[PDB]
Formats: structure tokens, sequence, C-alpha cells
């Protein structure tokens, strides 16, 4: 009809989402507000100016700005300097999720860089001369991986590896972050990622880390960073991918787990938050929506019949709309949500989440969403991994041509 | 001494004190990437940084200038790591490093390093005495912060520290009912003390919960903690919940309460309740009205309620295909 709204987000109904504080304002509703009121400017901006909305992905904006970040970085990264392969991630993944080639040049030159990234003793660390660490050294062999180059594989010194993996092993089933650092759920995802990645798994590495995952799962029905802590995205995320990894999703409540990360979309804004009460974020479009994707899969792996065999449990269309409309900056890059600045970790996972939202896929399955004009499709991504799901099946493949170390 | 931030602070190769030492030049390769443009101030401290580390130079200048990298970028956990090491080698005092980290931790408190740092130095001092006064100034500026909470429970936890975080639980629910931080830390203190299988806890737990809903009936943390706190136990062993939820129906409805209800119906249907289909209906009516008016967000979750209560709850559901 006519009258009609393509999109989800102005209709008029929409307005019917808008917080009720039920006369009752604390800080937290204050802020909600805040957020509402200055996404629904966004939203209304069309109507305001009398244009018909238009959701484009500014490809090639969002190409300049990765194509130079790639290479150098203004003192705003200073604070990243501890961080060096996940820039190389994140901006490598964003070209890969644009279908943009990586020049065998570019290649080679990261590849060295992560060379020296890596430590003596196994593992990589966040630049050149600093300690390993679990969270750059799973940002480098995924950004290793999407290269997928042998000289890319080359560059893992997989003995060293599991013997770094091994040294930051606990007896209660969970992982260091490094020697001397701090315990969470991330550090068992890290290692569980580069591990299978890799073919580096002995029967014994991952004794009692699903067990311990499974501890941080919480009354809410996500799960926290360590056992007791409220329910988060981020980790939940780690958690659950990481029980994919080890085949233990089992170990989990799933279906509290579904309750829960479905409650995350924030019914006006249509993106997710990261827990119960807080405010929206374009980088839960990953983190909490690439949990939708694992969760149908387990749940199909269990027979489950009432899965849908064309969408995924949240709203796609939604998402879309918040991270095309609400979180492009108009000079490149993507953001946390209106008002925030632009940044390659946003970039990163704000597109992921636009390709989980596009892209459906169970088996012999597929159905496509796309949200806008029709160049605004990306390159599907692995759930689990968060690299280009060619990459994990190239690499995996290419990695179990080598015995796991020590045979 | 001199302040990073003091505007008499001078770079390090203009020291006079740093002279015997020559500083350590980033090896980012002939061709680099990611290459950031450090400030004059940051390439000059870490540039230094790298030559005490190359050299494992355990010197009280060593120690200082730690100060200064940290201050550059707190997220440098090679830097803490060193700095730990320097602690224990020139046997500094403890409670002075304790009150550094409290200075650095008010400046920049969403910092993973930053806390774990505290931590190492509660264990090693095995003095947990200043730490809930600490973290509640904290969580008095970001009442949400999930490292604040993280540590909190960890010093309750090892040092036995329950007696009067139930209180402070109670005086932040006050301040803010909808702060799910606080909600979480609730039932951390009772599940490690009372537990909740004490009736009478249980039941303080569940009328305070329905209280708070009554007063606020849109905040989702209440609705959450009401369902958590029943739900291992199977929500359909509580006969009289459904019956007082349709009661706030009229006045204090929203799509949480509907999606309770749904809940507690799933349960009922679980438990081979009297009335399965009369039961089965009025969840699938509910479903609908979810995914198609009240909570169309999730309507493709509601759909798969609906879908999966029927496909194991109709009458037909057990029939075989030949009837
Ligand atoms: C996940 C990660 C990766 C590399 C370095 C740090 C981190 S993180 O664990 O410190 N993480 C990301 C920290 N963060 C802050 C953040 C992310 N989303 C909202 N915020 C405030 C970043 C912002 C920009 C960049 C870039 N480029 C890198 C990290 C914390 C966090 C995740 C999600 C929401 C809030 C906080
Ligand atoms: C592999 C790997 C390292 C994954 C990272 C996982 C991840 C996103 C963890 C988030 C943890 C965290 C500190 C949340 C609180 O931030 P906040 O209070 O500023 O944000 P919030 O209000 O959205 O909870
Ligand atoms: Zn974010």
């Amino acid at each position: 009809p006519v009258w009609s709204e393509p999109l989800y987000s102005l209709r008029p109904e929409h307005a019917r989402e808008r917080l009720q504080d039920d006369s009752v304002e604390t800080v937290t509703s204050i802020e909600q507000a805040k957020v509402e009121e200055k996404i629904q400017e966004v939203f209304s901006s069309y109507k305001f100016n009398h244009l018909v909305p238009r959701l484009v992905l500014q490809r090639e904006k969002h190409f300049h700005y990765l194509k130079r970040g790639l290479r150098q970085l203004t003192d705003a990264y200073e604070c990243l300097d501890a961080s060096r392969p996940w820039l190389c991630y994140w901006i490598l993944h964003s070209l890969e999720l644009l279908d943009e080639p990586i020049p065998q040049i570019v290649a080679t030159d990261v590849c060295q860089f992560l060379e020296l990234c890596q430590s003596p003793d196994g593992g990589f660390g966040g630049g050149p001369g600093q300690y390993p660490h679990l969270a750059p050294t799973y940002a480098a062999v995924n950004a290793l991986c999407i290269i997928g180059t042998e000289e890319a594989y080359n560059v893992i010194n997989r003995e060293k590896l599991l013997q770094y993996l091994y040294s930051l092993k606990q007896p209660d089933g969970s992982f260091l972050m490094h020697v001397g650092g701090e315990v969470d759920v991330r550090s068992a995802y890290c290692a569980a990622s580069v591990a299978s990645l890799t073919n580096i798994i002995t029967p014994d590495l991952f004794e009692g880390t699903a067990e311990w995952i499974a501890r941080c799962q919480n009354w809410e029905g996500g799960i926290g960073g360590v056992p007791g802590m409220e329910a988060h995205g981020g980790y939940t995320f780690c958690g659950l991918a990481a029980l994919v990894i080890l085949k233990k999703e089992r170990s989990l409540n799933l279906k509290s787990l579904l309750q829960w990360v479905t409650s995350r979309q924030m019914r006006f804004e249509g993106g997710f938050q990261g827990r119960c009460n807080k405010l929206v974020d374009g980088c839960y479009s990953f983190w909490q929506a690439g949990l939708l994707p694992l969760l149908h899969r387990a749940l199909h792996a269990q027979g489950d019949p009432a899965l849908s065999m064309s969408h995924w449990m949240f709203h796609q269309q939604a998402l879309q709309e918040y991270i095309l409309m609400c979180c492009q900056c108009p000079a490149g890059g993507l953001l946390d949500k209106p008002g925030k600045s632009r940044d390659f970790y946003h970039t990163c996972y704000c597109l992921s989440g636009l390709s989980i939202a596009q892209h459906f896929g169970s088996g012999a399955m597929l159905h496509d969403v796309v949200m806008g004009v029709p160049e605004n499709v990306l390159q599907p991504t692995h759930p689990v991994y968060n690299i280009g799901p060619d990459k994990v099946i190239q690499a995996t493949t290419h990695f179990l041509q080598k015995p796991v170390p020590g045979f | 001494f001199l302040s990073l931030d003091s505007p008499t602070y001078v770079l390090y190769r203009d020291r006079a004190e740093w002279a015997d030492i020559d500083p350590v030049p980033q090896n980012d390769g002939p061709s680099p990437v990611v290459q950031i443009i450090y400030s004059e101030k940051f390439r000059d401290v870490y540039d230094y940084f790298r030559a005490v580390l190359q050299r494992d130079e355990r010197s009280e200048r060593a120690f200082k200038l730690t100060r200064d990298a940290i201050e550059l970028n707190a997220a440098n956990y090679t830097v803490w790591h060193f700095r730990r090491v320097l602690l224990r080698s020139l046997q500094k005092d403890l409670q002075e490093e304790m009150n550094y980290i409290i200075a650095i931790i008010e400046e920049q408190p969403k910092n993973y390093q930053v806390w774990h740092h505290r931590r190492v130095l509660v264990e090693w001092l095995k003095d947990p005495s200043q730490e809930l006064e600490f973290i509640a100034d904290i969580l008095n500026q970001d009442a949400k912060n999930y490292h604040a909470w993280q540590h909190r429970q960890w010093v309750i936890q090892e040092f036995r520290l329950w007696d009067n975080e139930l209180q402070y639980v109670d005086q932040l629910l006050k301040e803010d009912v909808r702060n799910n931080s606080v909600w979480n830390q609730r039932h951390f203190v009772i599940s490690n003390t009372t537990g909740y299988s004490d009736r009478a806890v249980l039941e303080r737990e569940v009328q305070y919960t329905l209280e708070m809903i009554k007063l606020v009936p849109h905040n989702e943390s209440a609705w959450n903690y009401l369902k958590g706190i029943l739900q291992d136990r199977g929500l359909s062993r509580y006969p009289n919940l459904l019956n007082q939820l349709l009661d706030l129906q009229p006045s204090h409805s929203s799509p949480y309460l509907i999606a309770f209800l749904v809940d507690i119906y799933e349960d009922m249907l679980e438990n081979q309740c009297d009335n399965k289909e009369d039961i089965l209906n009025k969840a699938l009516e509910l479903c609908e009205i979810l995914a198609k008016e009240k909570d169309t967000i999730r309507k493709e979750y509601w759909r798969y309620i609906g879908r999966s209560l029927q496909s194991k709850h109709s009458r037909e559901s057990d029939i075989p295909a030949s009837v």
C-alpha cells in the first residue's frame, strides 16, 4: 500500500516502543531516554527534511578509512599500542566483509609485522617486544587466517603456541589471559579459537574448561566474566562460542540463554545492549546477535523441530536499520551510537553484525534479507571465529595436515 | 617526582640522570602496518621503557619510569608486569603502591590492568580492609562499573566479608531500582549466605520483588530476578504466582508480565498440569499478542515459542500418524 512505511523504525506504531518510566525517574531511565531522543531524531530526520529514506552502506568511504588505517594511525590510537594485532584483525576483517581484496604486498607486510609480535616462548604480544597475551594472540591468528596464504600460516609457531596455552591453564579449567594476568571467560574463547584453528588441541588441554564456562552462566540466563558476575554480551559470546568449539554447548541451559539474548535487543533502537538496563551499542550487533546463529546450530543439533528455516531469532530488519541509519560516520567508519566517534573496533563489529543480520544459513537452507540498496549486501562471516567461513575451512584443512605437536 | 602533566615535565632524552642509557626504538620492521604516529612524549617514554626492559634494570629510576608509561597507556600489560617485578625486587612499600593504584583507578576505572594490579596488591598484603569503601566510592561515580563489581565479589568471597553487603545492596536499589548490577549482587549475596531454599528467605525475596514490580512495572531487572529465583525449582511449583500476576494485568501490565505468564504456562504444560488444552491455548494466544502487538522486536522468538509449545503439548502431539 502507498501509506505503508517499509522501514520498521519509521512506522507510526514504532513510537509506542519508547521508554515507559512509570513516572519513576532514576539514573538508568534518564540515560535511556536521552539515547532514545537522539535516535528518534535520526529516524525522523527524513520526515522533517521531507525526503524519502534511502539506506546506503557507505562502502567507498569505509574502504578509504580502512585502507589508510591498515598502514598508519593517528595518536588517537596510543591507547591501543598494546593491541596492534587487534587493529590488523579489525581492519582486515572489515575489508573482507566489504569484499575488498588484500594486496599481496599488504599481506606480506602484515605477516612480517605479526612475526615481530610473536614471542619466542609462544603466543603473540600487543606489539613488538611486548609479552604474549591471549587477546592479541587470538587477533593475530585470525588476521593470518584471513590472509590465508602459506606464508601467513607459516608465521605461527604451533609448538610454542601449545606450550604457551599450557602455561596459562589453571587447575579449575580456566585460563589466565597472560602470565601473571587476570582470568575470565575471554581467555577460554581466545585459547579455544587459536587451538582449534591451528590443530593443536591435545586430549587434556581443555579438561575442565567446559565446566568452568558453565559455572559462568547465571540466574539471568547469560554468561558473566567469572562465576557470580552479571551476564554480559561479550562474555556470553565468548562462553558459547568456546563451548561450540569444544562441542559442549549442552553444558549450558540453552533455553534460558536464548531468552536472555533475545531480550537484549532494544525495542525502540533496534540494536542490542550488552546487559539488562544499559544502553544500545553497535558492537553488540556482533557479540549479542552472533549468539543467535550459534544457538540455532546448537538447538538444531538437538533435533529441535520448531526452528525457523529462514530467519535468526532476532529482528534482522530492525538491527540493519539501526546500523545503517545510526552507526555510520559520513566520513567513513562505524560507531557505537550517534554522538560517538568512529573507530576500527566498531567498524569491524558493526559490519560483522550487519552481515549476520543479512545472511541466514542452516545447512542447505539459505535466506538473505538486505535492507536498503542491494549493494549493501556483505560477505558472510563465521559466527564462531568472526572471519569468512571460507577462511575458517581453508585454515583448518591446512593445519590438519600437520600433526598435533607432541603427536 | 615529575608528573607527566607537570608544566615543567621534561623528556627522558633531556634528563641528566638518564644520560648513560641508550633508548631503544620500537622495531616495527622495514614496511610497517597499523603504525601509530605517537606523540613525542609517548615515544620518548616508551623508547626508554624498552631500554630498561631489555636490560632488565631493576632500579628506582626504572620504577618511576613505569608510572609514566602506565599513565600514557594504562592498558600496557607488559609495563604492569615489569612494575610488579620492580615492586618485589626493590622491596617497595606496598601501602604506598595501594595509594598509587587507588588514584589511578579513580581516573581510569574502565581498564582491566588497574583492577588486576589492585587485586595482586591485596593478595600480597593479605589486607582487604580498604576494599569495600574504595569500591563503594568508584560505584558512587559509576554504579554499573563491571570491573568494580567483579573486584567486590572477589574481595567478599575470598575474605568472607558477607555481613554488610545485603545492606549495601538495599541502599543501591533505593538509589536506582533499575540497576541490574545491584540485582545481580543481591543474588550473589543470598546464594552464598542463606541460599534460596530456605522458605522464609525465598518468600521475603519474592514479596520484595513483587513490591518493586508494583512500583515500577516496566523495570525489566525486577522481572528477571523474580524469574531467576523461581525458575530452577519450576514456576509451576508455585500455584499462587499465576493468579497474583493475572491480578496485576489491569493496571500494572507490561510485555514483561505477559512474557512471564507464558513462562508459567510453559512449565505447567511440562509438568502435565490439569486442563492441558486450556493452558496451551492461553499460552499460544499470549505468544501471538507478543509477536504481533506487544513485543514485536522479539516476533521471531515468540513465534518460535508458540511453535514449540504446539509441537509438544497439543492433544495431537502424542497421537500416532495412523490414528
Ligand atoms: C574487546 C577488546 C579488544 C581490544 C582491546 C580492548 C578490548 S576491551 O575488552 O577492553 N573492550 C573494548 C573497549 N573499547 C571501548 C568500547 C567499545 N564499545 C563501547 N566502548 C566504550 C574499545 C573502543 C574502541 C576501540 C577501537 N578502535 C577498541 C576498544 C571492552 C568493551 C567491550 C564492549 C563494550 C564496552 C567495553
Ligand atoms: C575475544 C574478546 C577479547 C572478546 C571481548 C568480549 C567483550 C566485548 C567483553 C566486554 C567486557 C566488559 C568490560 C564490559 C563492560 O563495559 P561497559 O560498562 O563500558 O559497556 P556496557 O555499558 O555496554 O556493559
Ligand atoms: Zn561498543
